[PDB]
RNA sequence: CUAGUAACGGCGAGUGAAGCGGCAACAGCUCAAAUUUGAAAGCUGGCUUCGGCCCGCGUUGUAAUUUGGAGAGGAUGCUUU
RNA sequence: AAGCUCCUUCGACGAGUCGAGUAGUUUGGGAAUGCUGCUCAAAAUGGGAGGUAAAUUUCUUCUAAAGCUAAAUACCGGCCA
């Protein structure tokens, strides 16, 4: 629907954001799991 | 010569010049 | 096909080294004494593959015998892109 | 269970260790020296300088190992270390010199490779903190 | 009072002299003499109050007292919107540096990067610019612009409502502050405005006001026309038009400068009388066609639409919006009445593509009547095989139309409502075939997981 | 511009239509002799880059190379034992440069383009009528060629710096012991 | 007065001279090489050939001395030429 | 430039819980003199 | 060390010597297609299918010999994959 | 000259540069990557009344234009044979 | 035919070659100092070599795998003095 009539109509993380020493932004990952793959 | 090389020396030759003390 | 293809292709043959050399004779002779744009058949692979990217070409032909064929491989698939 | 640990809680640590692309002969041949005492770890050389620091963590992501050891070579000259958490822990840099490796025939001892060690630690390694994180690293 | 009253130079005056103008504006009059006092200007005017003049004659007049070369590199940049109005403000600053030495340059978007690149270090001294382009240019390209002593913005309401709020916040934080001139100039005062005079002006502006507050903006005394035609056959049905209604009053708005120039050159090759206004004109020629065409009976008119906004439209009996119109809001309300003009029976009609009937969606939204005409498809005067064989031909209207062509598709690009004049939905082959192309010249339609391991820049001079 | 399709297929080697091409004309250049002339080069693309030309006096030459060691290595290329035999049996032409063409499981195929310098088609021509004159008689025993300039380390740096100007040249000149008058 | 920094405004006296440069008690050689130097030259102008001056004499006798229209003409100007071309050869063969 | 809170907070997400309440030397196998040296 | 007057340089035509253009890009993308794959690459397009994106940057990586050689050498191989799904 | 310096060394024997600096001499260019496509415009031979005729090479590319601190194409106006 | 200027137009740059491992050789020179052989075998906001603890590989400087070119330099031989 066309709110106004004639101007145009408005419109996979792999972190977590935490807070660093300094203060901050921080990412934090998925950690790896310490296995030998079948290769 | 070439072409191209032969252009060159018709238009821009070696001069004959000097500097004054 | 193949004979329907040369029936038009010879009526658009490139002029000889001979008919080409009396032409020139003939309108030397006049400027001694008003055409348009030549409509030939475009030939030579480095020539054809640069009227086949620009679009200007609208019928190609393609020999099946060329013995570094490397030169023809890419040439149907470069018409059909 | 794939983690070849058979204890009673399993302590799944793995490493990566890596060369820059101008290591010297004493330089390589610590890899080889640390490499033949460190059982759970992978060999792998010259990465690339003109990568970013962190593609060092899928290169180790990708041979599933959470700890990483640099030698990172400056000038042809220089050794310098990195230990590192690979997913998102501490890391640590070295300067590295006065280099005696195990091919120098003067130090008349030996050993198993892959024996278990006892880490010998210092006092200063307990009360200050800037040596324990590397204490644990 | 007039334009000989300031003490300006002999040569700057000369050039005022030959493109007629001797009586100076409102806006004229109230901004220049603070403005070459070096005080900060911020002005309300809608375009076509002599505007344009009135911010080019204190930049040039700096750039000539301050002896600039092309070696110094940029004096004053001037903002401006889109690429239209950019190429106006090029044929005025053209007709003004006649005389001087100094240079002058367009950068525009949908235009070459590497030539615009060679030119800004070649050393350009007055720059008229779009924001996305010149903030490409400033963060990309080596060009000296140590000593920019003058900045202006034009229609600075239109430039936050396209979407340059990021870009013009940082090409102000870029460009030097200290020994500038700033002034800024927009139609309306909205909220973004001031944050923007708060950003580039100095503590102590200059308000001047003179705008028009009694906006006639009819609402429902208007009554708007279109037709429904395919892309390839947009100027057959132009051709037709103007063909069937001669002895009769035509004003057609384009959409560029460079389409107006190229429909004028075939027009005159396929024999149909017409009168044209572009930016590649004199500006005396300028005025002697206009009151030529004002006075006139019949005749026919091509204009871009930014030319119109600036003109003072005669009684006509038709107004027809062959391209897109660059702003629909004021398409509708100010042209719709202009072509209803007072007392005689003045008609609008619009073209539109299949691909474009949004717009009839959207004029249902601001409750506006149509009327869409039927036109059989047998009185089409089908000179499509002319044409094509003057553009293959002729080199000259080889290169209008190219030029045509891609202006047309690069403002088409850089439209502001973008839900119904979208590029992407635009048949390439089919509008080439209007400009007169069987194969469709090339040009740039377009002018999750972050990495492991990694952490935020803290430090370093990356560059 | 079918030239430019070429240099992409020759990196992509390995491919399908490669690999099949390299097969059946390796398979071809066995029954062939260890030395014979080709009337047209093979990688038309490469040929032309590297100098040739569809000129009278140009011919090019396709020759296999035994492949494998000497733990002796030969300091000679393959490329320019390649360039050194086509030059014994062509001792009339000047070897101009050579190409990869081919390689097998005991041989490696090379393609060396010759000019002829007494055609006095390539006489009149400034762009390769220096090859006429004899201070390039028999390049590739000098080694002269680009196998053989890249084998005798010819390149700018400090990492070349015993063999930039002549390695022999060096090596008389830091073995000199110089004398003046007045010392 | 410098109000650019300008460290070639004075060293001062984009298109120039390609094939020469235009210049501003002593020993007798140099005085004979000055002599040498500033002597008067021959100006050696060129002509137009006659070919062309019967086509651009065929231009006049149509067009007169509209530029626009002659450049616009295809029958006698085959090798398209803008304007600015034909009137350089116009007023060179002294035909306006 | 040493954090000092920081510093131990970093310790605190790689500590492995070596003590000899629950876990016995032969896990860890790590020794800490008394001797400064 | 001493202060002067840096100049702003004129762009080096020699920036970027190798490919940007639209038309090599067009090149190879039509010479990939007509030529084929390499027998590596046709393990790691199996192995990438297959959704084995572990192991197929450690395949790429033995037979080209570098971690970033085997980065790109993935990447080219996953747009093909992308479009000739949609081709499809 | 650097300089018996750096470097490598049964670190014994020893081996052993280069950059900078002062000089001598100075010089810059040719291709491949492009469609001449409104005209293979190029070239080897032979016969020749020496003036210009034939064969062949060559489009799987011979001339002209261009060679990345560049260039092309338009436009414009001066300057060169 | 040629040089410059301007630009709402374009701007192609060398692969069994880099590179990775390995063996021989060589160098003051395990970023192999260089070269060669064998196995595998690239890129396009690319590649090479540097600089830097400075906090991430920030910056600097060149473009390899095609080619030509006088002078300053050597000289127990050639024609002489």
């Amino acid at each position: 629907e066309i709110l106004e009539p004639f101007v145009d109509p408005p419109r996979d993380r792999n972190y977590r954001i935490e807070k660093d020493a300094n203060g901050g932004i921080r990412y934090v990952y998925d950690e790896i799991d310490p296995v030998y793959d079948s290769d | 010569v070439l072409e191209k090389t032969k252009k060159r020396l018709t238009h821009f030759p070696q001069r004959k010049y000097a500097v004054k003390a | 096909l193949a004979a329907q293809a040369f029936k038009l292709l010879n009526k658009y043959r490139p002029e000889t080294k001979q008919e080409k050399k009396e032409r020139l004779l003939r309108e030397a002779t006049a400027i001694k004494e008003v055409s348009k744009k030549p409509y030939t058949v475009k030939y030579g692979l480095n020539h054809v593959v640069g009227l086949i990217e620009n679009k200007k070409a609208s019928l190609v032909l393609i020999a099946n015998d060329v013995d570094p064929i490397e030169l023809v491989v890419f040439l149907p698939a470069l018409c059909r892109k | 269970d794939r983690s070849n640990i058979i204890a009673e809680r399993k302590n799944k640590q793995r490493v990566l260790v890596l060369s820059s692309r101008g290591v010297t002969y004493r330089h390589r041949h610590l890899l080889n020296d640390l490499a033949s005492m460190l059982p759970h770890g992978r060999k792998d050389a010259k990465f690339d300088t003109k990568s970013r620091l962190y593609e060092l963590c899928e290169l180790a992501e990708l041979y599933n190992c959470n700890n990483v050891l640099f030698f990172e070579a400056r000038k042809g000259k220089d050794l310098y270390m990195w230990f590192s958490k690979v997913p998102n822990g501490p890391t640590v840099k070295f300067y590295a010199q006065n280099l005696h490796t195990m091919e120098e025939l003067h130090f008349q001892g030996n050993c198993l490779k892959g024996s278990r060690p006892i880490l010998s630690f210092d006092a200063a390694f307990e009360q200050e903190p800037y040596l324990k994180v590397i204490k644990e690293l | 009072q007039e334009f000989s009253e300031l003490n300006l130079s002999e040569k700057t005056t000369k050039a005022i002299a030959e493109m007629g103008f001797t009586k100076m504006t409102e806006i004229q009059r109230r901004a220049i003499p603070p403005a070459l006092a070096g005080k900060d200007v911020l002005g309300a005017a809608k375009t076509g109050s002599g505007k344009t003049l009135a911010f080019l004659i204190p930049a040039v007049e700096m750039l000539s007292s301050l002896r600039f070369k092309p070696r110094n590199g940029t004096g004053a940049i001037v903002v401006t919107p889109t690429r239209e109005l950019a190429l106006q403000i090029f044929g005025v600053a053209r007709e003004l540096m006649k005389y001087h030495s100094q240079t002058y340059g367009v950068v525009i978007g949908g235009a070459n990067r590497r030539a615009e690149a060679e030119k800004l270090g070649k050393g350009v001294n007055l720059l008229i610019a779009t924001p996305g382009r010149l903030l490409d240019h400033l963060q990309n390209t080596p060009f000296v612009f140590k000593n920019l002593k003058s900045l202006i913005i034009d229609e600075a309401d239109r430039i936050l409502e396209i979407g340059f709020e990021d870009e013009m916040r940082q090409i102000v934080k870029i460009l030097p502050k200290e020994d500038r001139q700033t002034m800024l100039f927009s139609a309306t005062q909205t909220t973004k405005v001031e944050d923007l005079a708060r950003i580039s002006l100095r503590p102590g502006p200059l308000y001047i006001n003179v705008d028009e507050e009694k906006k006639y903006s009819t609402v429902e005394g208007l009554e708007q026309g279109y037709v429904v035609v395919e892309a390839d056959k947009r100027f057959l049905l132009l051709f037709s038009f103007l063909k069937k209604m001669a002895k009769k009053k035509i004003i057609v708005f384009f959409s560029s400068c460079n389409s107006v120039k190229y429909y004028s050159e075939l027009l005159q090759y396929i024999d149909l009388p017409v009168l044209d206004l572009h930016g590649k004109q004199k500006q005396q020629k300028r005025t002697n066609t206009f009151f030529e065409f004002c006075n006139a009976k019949s005749g026919t008119l091509i204009c871009t639409d930014v030319a119109a906004r600036g003109l003072d439209i005669p009684q006509v009996d038709w107004i027809v919006q062959f391209d897109p119109p660059d702003d629909p809001r004021d398409y509708i309300h100010r042209v719709g009445r202009t072509a209803r003009g007072n007392n005689g029976k003045g008609r609008s009609l619009l073209f539109l593509q299949p691909c474009e009937l949004g717009f009839l969606a959207h004029l249902k939204a601001a409750k506006v009547p149509v009327v869409e005409y039927d036109f059989p498809k047998n009185k089409i005067l089908n000179v499509q095989s002319q044409l094509e064989k003057l553009i293959s031909t002729n080199y000259y209207l080889n290169q209008s139309a190219k030029e045509g062509y891609r202006s047309y598709i690069h403002a088409y690009a850089s439209h502001s409502l973008r839900s119904v004049f979208d590029v992407h939905k635009l048949d390439l082959v089919k509008v080439a075939k209007s400009f007169g192309f069987s194969t469709p010249p090339r040009v740039d339609i377009t002018l999750g997981r972050r990495a492991y391991g990694s952490q935020p820049r803290q430090g370093g001079r990356y560059k | 511009g079918a030239l430019k399709y070429l240099e992409e297929l020759s990196k992509k080697k390995q491919s399908d239509v490669v690999r099949f091409l390299l097969r059946v004309r390796c398979w071809e250049y066995r029954q062939l002799n260890v030395i014979h002339r080709a009337s047209r080069p093979s990688r038309p693309d490469k040929a032309r880059r590297l100098g040739y030309k569809a000129k009278q006096g140009y011919v090019i030459y396709r020759v296999r190379v035994r492949r494998g060691g000497r733990q002796l290595k030969y300091q000679r290329s393959l490329r320019a034992t390649a360039e050194e035999r086509v030059g014994r049996r062509c001792s009339n032409l000047r070897v101009l440069n050579s190409y990869w063409v081919n390689q097998d499981s005991t041989y490696k195929y090379y393609e060396v383009i010759l000019v002829d310098p007494n055609h006095k088609a390539i006489r009149r021509d400034p762009r390769i009528n220096w090859i006429c004159n004899p201070v390039h008689k028999h390049r590739e025993c000098r080694g002269l060629t680009s196998t053989g300039k890249k084998s005798r380390g010819l390149n700018k740096g400090h990492r070349f710096n015993k063999t930039r100007a002549g390695r022999r040249k060096t090596w008389k000149r830091h073995n000199t012991l110089s004398l003046w008058r007045y010392r | 007065s410098e109000s650019d920094a300008v460290p070639q405004q004075q060293q001062q006296e984009n298109h120039i001279r390609q094939h020469d440069l235009e210049l501003e008690s002593k020993p007798e050689v140099l005085r004979a090489l000055e002599r040498e130097a500033t002597r008067p030259v021959e100006k050696t102008v060129r002509h137009q050939s006659e070919r062309e001056r019967e086509w651009l004499q065929r231009l006049v006798d149509k067009h007169g001395d509209d530029v626009a229209a002659m450049a616009r003409d295809r029958k006698l100007n085959p090798y398209q030429q803008t304007a600015s071309d034909i009137k350089r050869r116009l007023k060179k063969a002294g035909l306006l | 430039i040493n954090n000092k809170e920081g510093l131990l907070t970093a310790l605190r997400r790689i500590q492995l819980d070596i003590n000899p309440k629950t876990t016995p030397f032969s896990f860890h196998q790590s020794v800490v003199a008394s001797k400064r040296t | 060390g001493h202060k002067t007057t840096r100049r702003v340089l004129k762009e080096r035509p020699s920036r970027r010597k190798g490919a940007q253009s639209k038309r090599t890009q067009f090149v190879r993308s039509l010479i990939r297609e007509v030529a084929g794959l390499a027998p590596y690459e046709r393990r790691v397009i199996e192995l990438l299918r297959n959704g084995k994106d572990k192991r197929a940057r450690k395949f790429s990586k033995k037979k080209l010999g570098t971690f970033g050689r085997a980065k790109r050498k993935c990447e080219e191989l996953q747009r093909i994959i992308a479009e000739s799904r949609r081709a499809h």
